[PDB]
């Protein structure tokens, strides 16, 4: 019945280009491995405030990128950050967790800061209990009016 | 009148949605047919592409408008490395998928009906019906499965070649680097958008078929009436997909936009 | 398109919105781009590319700078080309001749 | 019909597509085109380009004159070519590159200084013309310079 | 026709201010700073009113403004206009003073350029 | 063939066209545009009239439009070839004089070139078609 | 929640966050009159998730997120965390807003 | 390719015709009247329907994202430049190719096949001066008409959709719309719904008249008119766009 | 054809009506009578033809045209004021910002003196002061930093 075999060749040819299109789509494109976790370990990081993370934010090495914001969720101590960073970097066990803004608009961050730069690593599922927060903008702008405000402008 | 066609409708895609598991067991063959002709078109539009080409140019023309006016609107504002961050956004939010659907709609939808209103016309389906062979499981079934099954492939090439047109268009036309693009694209889109995009299509094409089959089945008037319904089944079709768009982006968003800048 | 540029390499204490493929500057023109970007011990290595049509000076500074709010950073080697010695092919650019940008944190801190 | 279906369409279709692609192309760069819309092309030498590009507005006394046409590096110096509009300009004129919003939008001003006619390929010497102090530049030398304060030792000293 | 001053400067329905028992205002601004009609009035940094006409009246400009019902206002009650944000919007701020009084503003009452 | 020759013609007559603007433009800058575009009138009108001249030599040949030669296609070309060859001439010689305003090779070859031979192909079908009007006055009726 | 104002760029649908995270969003913006006093009353719808774990003694600021962006409310436990948690019939007041750009 | 080649020249043969009938001939003001009113009541209701629901979710959609950035003020002016240079022109190309054009070409392949296209030509009656000069000017002037009461409808909706749904200020929608969107904006709309419109006409009537009887020639005749329209339309949106963003208003 | 014709042209008016609106909406077209005056600047700014003139903040005309007078050394600034609004002898300009983006508007301040000016005449550099030039105020800021 049927079987042309010119309808067999469209259907050779189209389930070709449907799997190429699929595979780079899934692959360059959409970064499915990426979103789903493949090749790439889960760390954790405590925070004392959020600093603006949210998720699916970068984490970043000295700015470079090296993996994805997971999830962040308030606690009783402040914020606790679940990350997948690629088995490919190592971090060392001395790094700090610093929040950060790449520009005044936004596009919040979090950095892995090492020093020594070597040694000991951390191991999938640990935690950095050490972090920092970069200063709000809203204290500063009340402290800025504060200053200029208590001058004496007529003594000046 | 309005009922009564309100009925007619409800009645022919209900037997056409119950007979999808008949046609699945018993036209195994005439799926993988359909399945041929709707990738890679019928008649004097094969010999391009058929609907891949179309699908394909008309894609990367919606990529190469978002790209050239996102970029000139944020070269003119000053924040111009946004680019990509924008052109992502609108690619699955609202151009892929109702120019996809548009495009999908004309041509699937269009040779759907002319075929369907010529076997009308030339008492095929009288003759599926003398024959013992139940003319909508046979035609209209098989029809909703090639869709379903072509659809997923589809919009997967269609969104590769809008977001290709769009980085090409931004990143060579407009000699912006790569590397701010391509971090600014893949910072601020979620598969999870992408997904919901892709269910969004294929409950589209599902409807778009079903109207386009209606139209299509119940032609009347000789070959003259075919294109009356072509053309009346293209305005349902358009009307469907953007509502059918708005209420799906309505909907998944209304709450959670998914986006996150600020602090 | 290998030879047909001179590639350089350089070590940043930090290397934050910069991304292969960003265009590296003379005096804000356009000379090359930015081939890799990757970790080395506490520095960053990146490597990078410049046409071989215009010369540098062998004791170039290369500075990461951010033109403007919201911009592509770029590299540009400051000191601009007035003769003598060039900067050869495979050089090697250490941390002490190397500028990063001041950072909106920095500035809020 | 008869005249549609005549053995002349393959001539036609090569007149039909050539004169629609020029048709395009015209429509694309009716505005570049050299033959309609020429104006002389001055330049300036500047120590730096500070974030400008080509077709950036060249202004003198603050309103429009026109645009830059092209940014080369020339040894030490970076060769900006511009155009005026059809005005002239002295010789002894100043021009500066500058900072025109907060976004980072740069443009030319342009000073016009002295008696003699600066004629068309001119090019005003490095001395007349300054480059930008940048935003980041402020932001950059403020900080730097108040993280090294020993702000203890400046309260105790006011 | 003869008056339009552009989209941007026509009435527009609902909102705060534009329900039956709105009170409206007269402020004699020394100037508006380029403010457009149908910006926002605020008490307490609360958007609970509208502006309505810009006229100019004798080279001193005059603001007619609507504000929702509900709301007191002494009669020497401050004026001032200023920024809603560094990319944004301009808005009307009605202030109380440091030192309020009994009566209050009703309806067609003016608030004159010392205040 | 008619066409080369028309092309090399009218090539020939725009790079003296842009010669004589590049110098007026020189002179004085601010009616520089008044200029050229009095010059492009000139261009226009030189092909107009040649255009014409045409139309009669088809329209004495044939006394219908089915026996008559395909003037457009013949037009086309020349214009086509009188653009390309224009701006490849001209970008050859602004290489050694700074007066012509001349871009870069591709941008003459092709995109300047579509705008003049666009102009050309207009001014000679309209020419064209006046000059073959002007004498079907005078066929019998 | 009371404050003396609501503050600029401050709309209903501002995330109101808790140690830095969204924990809800703002509702609706009023002005009550109390003692012969304009105030701002603020109503906050927020996800009953995170309700057991705000302390009542709770600080509560209309912080700044930006230069150019919008305002958001901002809540952190304080140095002696009370042992009752907050809830709809729980009175509470913003300590501070951040000063406008006026 | 010759054969394609060759339909394209049947094609702009047939257009330099009709340009040569309007500007010579006398003009069908009886015909004009009659296909404009048909292509109105035939693709009114449509343009609306799809606007509307399009425009609301462009709205929605820019409301979000700049909520979420912090600059909620400044969406007029993107609803603005969407409505008018992109919007507009693109529900007219998709509501007059899938219906004025697809009439045009089943009507005139209608004729086609009862031959009357023949009556006309054995009584000496050029068809091209009376039919089709009539139905491309009507398709003009209703792509006109259309666009800008697409433009209108969108804009409307979108502040109504914004005030009264996201709670955005009415007076930031209405004072940033001139931000973004000015002459060039409008009048390159005008041009593209003028160029759509004709476009469109004459790829229906080039179709009809060219249809190729049998039992489904006049339904293949109608979806290539439709592809074809698609295409063309795209692609000259495309090349008006880049025009357009070339005489930019912000630059 | 007499009531489709009827039909035609009351939507063809309705949607050109709409058309014109919109025109009339992006075009920033005005119907009010206008009295022309000039004014004399060392630097507009940027300000350009057809952004608004404003007294006092109200908007009372457009800006007609900009051009260089002394060699380039001055702007004239042709503009246009609302009929029913006269200028004085102290009347004096300025040109402000409208955005941080670079538009521009002038603002004209009425002063003490009763004295009208008559129209058509041009308000000296006497009295007329530029915008921000923010390039002059971040570049100040060198030394200090």
């Amino acid at each position: 019945m049927l079987l042309t075999r010119f309808i067999k060749m469209q259907l050779v040819i189209f389930l070709t280009l449907t799997l190429v299109a699929l595979v780079v789509l899934a692959l360059f494109y959409l970064r499915l491995p990426t979103w789903a976790g493949l090749g790439m370990y889960k760390l954790n990081a405590d925070l004392p405030n959020s600093g603006g993370l949210y998720a699916t934010a970068n984490v970043t090495y000295r700015g470079t990128t090296i993996g994805k914001v997971t999830s962040v969720e308030p606690s009783e101590s402040g914020a606790r950050v679940e990350m997948n960073i690629y088995d490919r970097y190592k971090i060392p066990a001395d790094a700090t967790a610093n929040v950060h803004s790449v520009s005044a608009v936004g596009e919040q961050f979090i950095d892995l800061t090492s020093d020594s730069g070597g040694g000991a690593y951390f191991q999938p599922g640990d935690t950095i209990t050490k972090a920092t927060v970069p200063a709000e903008v809203g204290p500063a702008l009340d402290a800025a009016e504060k200053g200029l405000a208590v001058l004496p402008k007529e003594k000046i | 009148r309005f009922l009564d066609s309100m009925g007619h409708v409800a009645w022919f895609v209900v037997q056409a949605i119950v007979h999808v598991p008949h046609a699945f067991r018993h036209y195994r063959r005439e799926s993988l047919r359909l399945v041929a002709e709707i990738g890679m078109g019928t008649g004097a539009m094969a010999v391009i592409g058929g609907t891949v080409a179309i699908i394909g140019f008309v894609t990367l023309s919606a990529g190469s408008l978002i790209a050239i006016q996102g970029f000139a609107s944020l070269g003119n504002i000053g924040v111009e490395a946004f680019t990509g961050f924008f052109a992502a956004l609108a690619n699955i939010r609202v151009v892929a998928p109702v120019v996809t659907g548009q495009a999908l709609a004309a041509t699937v939808g269009a040779g759907a009906t002319a075929e369907l209103g010529a076997m009308r016309i030339s008492e095929e389906v009288d003759a599926l019906e003398v024959m013992g062979i139940k003319s909508i499981s046979y035609l209209v079934s098989t029809r909703i499965m090639a869709g379903a099954i072509v659809i997923i492939p589809l919009y997967a090439m269609a969104i590769l070649l809008s977001f290709m047109s769009a980085q090409l268009v931004t990143t060579i036309f407009y000699s912006q680097s790569v590397g701010t693009y391509e971090h600014y694209f893949h910072t601020f889109l979620r598969v999870d958008d992408v997904m919901w995009s892709f269910l969004e299509v294929i409950i589209m094409s599902v409807i778009v078929m079903l109207n386009h089959c209606y139209f299509g089945y119940f032609a009347s008037g000789g070959a003259v009436g075919v294109g009356e319904a072509v053309g009346r089944s293209m305005r349902t079709s358009l009307i469907a997909i953007v509502l059918v768009v708005l209420l799906a982006s309505l909907a998944l968003y209304g709450t959670d936009p998914n986006f996150n800048l600020t602090v | 398109r290998k030879l047909t540029n001179t590639t350089v390499t350089a070590y940043f204490p930090e290397v934050l919105a910069l991304y292969p493929g960003d265009k590296v500057l003379i005096m804000g023109v356009r000379v090359g781009s930015i081939d890799s970007i990757e970790t080395a011990g506490d520095k960053m290595k990146v490597v990078f590319h410049f046409n071989n049509k215009y010369k540098v000076p062998e004791n170039a500074t290369a500075s990461i700078l951010n033109p403007s709010l919201v911009a592509s950073r770029v590299i540009q080697l400051s000191p601009p080309y007035t003769g003598g010695p060039t900067l050869r092919d495979g050089a090697v650019l250490d941390v002490d001749r190397t500028q990063v940008p001041i950072e909106y944190d920095e500035v809020r801190n | 019909m008869r005249t549609l279906q005549g053995s002349d369409r393959f001539r036609k279709g090569l007149m039909g597509v050539i004169v629609v692609a020029l048709i395009i192309g015209v429509g694309s760069t009716l505005t570049s085109v050299p033959m309609l819309f020429a104006v002389p092309t001055y330049y300036g030498q500047f120590a730096d380009t500070g974030g400008l590009n080509i077709g950036d507005k060249v202004r003198i006394a603050g309103m429009d004159v026109g645009n830059v046409k092209s940014m080369e590096i020339d040894g030490d110096k970076v060769v900006i070519g511009y155009t005026l509009g059809g005005r002239t300009i002295g010789t002894e004129s100043r021009a500066a590159i500058r900072t025109d919003t907060i976004l980072g939008r740069k443009n030319i001003e342009i000073e016009p200084r002295g008696s003699e006619t600066l004629k068309p390929r001119g090019v005003l010497p490095v001395g007349q013309t300054s480059a930008p102090y940048q935003i980041y530049d402020a932001f950059l030398d403020v900080t730097r310079n108040a993280a090294g304060w020993d702000t203890q030792a400046v309260r105790q000293s006011l | 026709c003869g008056q339009w001053r552009g989209i941007a400067n026509v009435p527009l329905p609902g909102g705060p201010g534009t329900e039956s028992g709105s009170m409206t205002l007269y402020v004699q601004m020394p100037e508006t700073l380029a403010l457009n009609a149908n910006s926002r009035v605020r008490v307490r940094d609360v958007f609970v009113g509208r502006v309505r006409k810009i006229e100019l009246i004798n080279w001193v400009p005059t603001l007619t403004v609507d504000v929702e019902p509900g709301i007191k206002l002494p009669k020497n009650t401050l004026a001032k206009i200023g920024q809603t944000s560094l990319l944004g919007s301009q808005h009307v701020e009605l202030n109380p003073p440091e030192d309020p009084s009994s009566e209050l503003l009703r309806d067609g009452d003016t608030i004159p350029l010392a205040q | 063939s008619k066409w080369l020759l028309r092309g090399v013609v009218f090539a020939t007559a725009m790079v003296i066209v842009r010669l004589l603007q590049g110098a007026l433009v020189n002179a004085s800058p601010g009616n520089a545009i008044w200029f050229s575009t009095g010059l492009l009138v000139l261009y226009a009108i030189g092909v107009a009239v040649w255009g014409v001249l045409d139309g009669r030599g088809d329209a004495r040949s044939n006394p219908d439009p089915d026996r008559r030669a395909d003037l457009a296609m013949t037009w086309l070309l020349a214009g086509l070839a009188a653009g390309i060859l224009s701006g490849a001439v001209s970008w050859f010689i602004g290489l050694f004089y700074k007066s012509i305003y001349t871009e870069s090779l591709l941008n003459e070859i092709t995109t300047f070139a579509a705008f003049t031979a666009l102009l050309t192909f207009l001014v000679a079908v309209a020419g064209v078609t006046i000059g073959r009007w002007t004498i079907d006055r005078k066929a019998p009726p | 929640v009371l404050s003396g104002r609501a503050g600029l760029s401050m709309d209903p649908g501002s995330k109101v966050t808790f140690n830095g995270v969204p924990i809800g969003r703002l509702a609706s913006i009023d002005v009550v009159e109390v003692d012969d006093n304009p105030e701002a009353r603020l109503t906050l719808d927020v996800d009953p998730k995170y309700l057991d774990l705000i302390p009542e003694n709770a600080n509560v600021e209309l912080r700044a997120t930006t230069v150019f962006g919008n305002k958001y409310i901002s809540f952190l436990s304080p140095k002696n965390p009370s042992a009752e948690r907050l809830s709809a019939s729980t009175p509470i007041r913003a300590q501070g807003v951040t000063t406008e750009f006026n | 390719l010759e054969k394609p080649l060759a339909t394209v020249g049947g094609f702009f043969k047939m257009s330099v015709m009709t340009g040569k009938a309007l500007f010579t001939r006398p003009f069908q003001w009886k015909e004009f009247v009659l296909q404009s009113w048909f292509l109105i009541r035939v693709a009114f209701l449509p343009t609306l329907a799809v606007s509307i629901p399009l425009t609301v979710l462009i709205i929605f959609t820019l409301n979000i994202l700049l909520a979420e950035f912090g600059a909620a003020d400044v969406s007029g002016a993107g609803a603005a430049l969407g409505a008018v240079t992109q919007l507009g022109p693109l529900v007219t190309v998709l509501v007059v190719a899938g219906a004025g054009s697809t009439a045009i070409c089943a009507d005139l392949g209608a004729r086609t096949v009862r031959e009357e296209i023949d009556a006309l030509e054995v009584l000496g009656i050029d068809p091209i001066e009376r039919l089709v000069v009539p139905r491309v000017v009507a398709s003009t002037f209703v792509a006109f008409m259309l666009n800008g009461a697409v433009i209108t409808i969108g804009l409307v909706g979108g502040f109504f959709f914004g005030v009264y749904i996201q709670n955005v200020s009415a007076g930031a929608y209405v004072s940033t719309l001139t931000l973004l969107t000015g002459f060039p904006e409008v009048l390159i709309s005008v041009v593209k719904a003028t160029l759509f419109g004709m476009i469109a006409g004459l790829v229906g009537c080039y179709r009809g008249l060219t249809v190729a009887g049998g039992s489904k020639g006049v339904g293949t005749a109608v979806n290539e008119t439709l592809v074809l329209c698609v295409v063309a339309l795209f692609a000259v949106n495309v090349v008006l766009t880049t025009i357009g963003v070339r005489f930019g208003t912000g630059r | 054809i007499k009531g489709t014709l009827f039909k035609l042209g009351i939507f063809s008016l309705v949607l050109l009506t709409f058309t014109a609106l919109i025109f009339v909406v992006f075009g920033q077209i005005r119907f009010n009578r206008t009295t022309e005056y000039s004014a004399i600047f060392k630097n507009v700014s940027g300000l350009r033809d057809g952004q608004f003139v404003r007294a006092a903040g109200v908007e009372v005309g457009k800006v007609k045209s900009v051009d260089l007078i002394n060699g380039g050394e001055q702007a004239e600034v042709k503009f246009t004021v609302e009929r029913s609004l006269p200028l004085f002898q102290e009347t004096t300009a300025a040109i402000r910002y409208q955005d941080l983006i670079g538009n521009r508007y002038l603002e004209l301040k009425r002063g003490d003196s009763d004295q009208i000016l008559p129209p058509g005449s041009t308000i000296p550099v006497e009295r007329t002061e530029p915008a921000l030039d923010l390039d002059a105020l971040v570049g100040g800021f060198r030394p200090l930093f």
